[PDB]
């Protein structure tokens, strides 16, 4: 029921009609140059192809019980060939030459869509993906936040390594619990209005002067800041409606070259428990 | 004295072997 | 704040023989105290590396685990001999964590006879490298990622071998005149997009470049072997051993051998179809090479 060819340099799918109720084949490493032969595989929920030289999907149709598939480290540049796959949960593709979302319209019932590593420049195409709970975007070339007002269900939004330059277009993410906007051009704190659930927000590597317009989330358990621009103590105090912050980020801001540094930091948040690598209380 | 590097016998110079080379 | 040292080294010493692929499930506190204790042995060594020979010098991993292992058996696993590892311990065959940490871990059994630089796989960020960061988040937590950085973010940079062998990740940089800049950076620090910390992980020698050209990677530059020259005549070295590009035979010269390439990862991706190597020093600073062909 269950088959694993990790790493078996295998250059073709050929031969798989001898299972009969198999439902999970990995198929990584293996040097697949083209995906065939899988159309007997009816049973399958998971197909695993990570790392290897396919460059177009295709011939996937027969499996519509399939719910998670990994199409990671390939050659891809189009998103195609899932149209039918309508029970997907998962759905990898990480690092290929992807360039725009499309055809992903019928999938409803997914839940997670990795896109990290490709050369996405815009977001759009996901509106009827209702069901998103994690959404990985990171290390593309989006340059605005838009179209996620459906994403209604989404908890997680990973949005680091882009060209993000203002954060906007959250506004609908109301059950949004961790986002990561590190590495980018976010110069301020803005548009969280009504993300009060966030127990989890970094913005660190971007050029953002003043922590402000954050003290509604009092659900803070990290708070990742490094890297940027911040120079007024008295900025902490936006923080100390967060009764749960355990963790700041805060090395490598001007305000680090003070050395009462790690004293000022625990009188603004008592709260804390790890002050950037080190642990504080406990 | 001082400490020079040297190379065993065995070691083969693949500078000027055409070999391949990439950038990962 | 306590760690079972052995009982981690154990079963990720466990899968030796295996086919490559199998994994090691250590517990979330178990990688994050391994993190933390390497991270304070880094800070309480320079940040410029001066070692003795005689040790075993290791190129690129890529978190090919299976090979790492494969490594230590020709070599000799710690502290059977002395390592130091050149970078790019991760990238991405779901093989990554058990790569870092075993090395994290032998690095805080062995501290002084086990050593690791930095590469530019070992980033703050996820600018260049995703396999790991993705890595960590389907086995574990993005958090977990954040804690490698913490450790990476405080390893050194470059290392010395008995005052004639200089060693990096990338290379050398147009803006290194004197050691003195290598030891006066300070950790915890990430790796920039311009300067000397860059083109020590990042830079690339050429032959066809007249001293600094251009880097094809888009980070850094390209240096030539006059550069190597002039290097190791104004430093008093007789060598640059190196890492970060693939090369046919695990290893490679560079300006009549004033420079080598070390790559310790055979197939990587699986359609170059290299072998791994691995230079070993002796006493008297003789340089041999012992090569890992690719299992398949
Ligand atoms: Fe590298």
């Amino acid at each position: 029921e269950d088959v694993d060819l990790n790493h078996y340099r295998i250059g073709k799918i050929e031969g798989f009609e001898v299972l009969k109720k198999v439902k999970t084949l990995c198929l990584r490493q293996n040097l697949i140059k083209c995906i065939e032969n899988l159309e007997e595989l009816q049973s399958l929920r998971e197909l695993d192809l990570y790392d290897n030289q396919i460059k177009k999907i295709e011939n996937l149709e027969a499996l519509t019980e399939l719910e998670i598939l990994d199409i990671s480290f390939n050659l891809l540049r189009n998103i195609e060939g899932v149209d039918k796959l309508t029970r997907l949960k998962k759905l990898f593709l990480v690092n290929n030459k992807i360039s725009k979302i499309e055809n992903l319209s019928n999938l409803h019932q997914l839940q997670m869509l990795e896109l990290g590593s490709n050369r996405i420049r815009a977001i759009e195409n996901i509106d009827t993906l209702t069901n998103l709970e994690s959404l990985f975007l990171g290390k593309n070339k989006i340059t605005k936040l838009q179209n996620l007002d459906a994403l209604t269900n989404l908890t997680v939004l990973s949005m680091q390594s882009n060209r993000l330059t203002k954060i906007e277009g959250l506004q609908n993410l109301v059950n949004l619990r961790e986002l990561y906007l590190s590495h980018n051009g976010i110069e301020v704190i803005e548009g969280l209005e009504n993300n009060n659930k966030l127990t989890m927000l970094d913005i660190a590597s971007n050029r953002i002067k003043k922590i402000e317009n954050i003290s509604h989330l009092t659900e803070l358990q990290e708070f990742w800041m490094n890297d940027n621009l911040l120079e007024s103590w008295s900025d902490l105090d936006e923080l100390k409606g967060a009764r749960s912050l355990e963790t700041v980020y805060l090395e490598r801001n001007p305000l680090q070259k003070d050395p009462q540094y790690r004293r000022k930091v625990m009188l603004a948040l008592p709260s804390v428990r790890q002050i950037d690598a080190t642990f504080v209380r406990f | 004295p001082e400490k020079k590097v040297e190379w065993t016998s065995d070691t083969v110079d693949n500078e000027h072997m055409g070999r391949r080379s990439s950038k990962c | 704040g306590s760690l079972n040292l052995d009982s981690i080294i154990g079963r990720l010493l466990e899968v030796q023989g295996s086919r490559p692929g199998k994994n090691v499930q250590l517990t979330e506190n178990e990688i994050r105290g391994l993190c933390l204790k390497s991270r304070e042995i880094f800070l309480s060594q320079p940040i410029l590396l001066e070692l003795e020979a005689p040790l075993k010098i290791c190129g690129d991993i890529h978190g090919q685990y299976y090979d790492l292992l494969r490594l230590f058996e020709y070599g000799g696993f710690p502290p059977e001999s002395n390592y130091l590892f050149l970078g790019d311990y991760v990238d991405r065959g779901k093989q990554s964590l058990e790569t870092i940490c075993l090395l994290l871990a032998y690095k805080i059994k062995y501290p002084e006879n086990f050593f690791l630089l930095r590469g530019n796989h070992e980033c703050a960020s996820i600018n260049r490298i995703y396999g790991f960061y993705d890595e960590c988040k389907r086995r574990y937590n993005i958090k977990l990622w954040k804690t490698f950085t913490d450790c990476f973010n405080c390893l050194p940079i470059a290392a010395i071998v008995d005052e004639k062998i200089f060693c990096c990740h990338g290379g050398l940089s147009p803006d290194l005149q004197s050691m003195e800049q290598i030891r006066r950076i300070m950790r915890p620090t990430d790796v920039p997009d311009q300067g000397l910390l860059c083109d020590l992980l990042w830079s690339d020698p050429d032959k066809d470049v007249q001293g600094w050209g251009e880097n094809d990677r888009g980070v850094s530059f390209t240096f030539g072997a006059e550069v190597v020259a002039k290097f190791l005549h104004k430093h008093d070295l007789d060598l640059i051993c190196r890492a970060h590009q693939v090369v046919e035979d695990g290893y490679e010269f560079f300006a009549k051998r004033q420079l080598v390439t070390l790559f310790s990862a055979p197939n990587y991706c699986g359609e170059f179809d290299n072998a791994g190597a691995m230079m070993s020093v002796d006493e008297t600073l003789m340089c041999s090479f012992q090569i890992l062909k690719p299992a398949d």
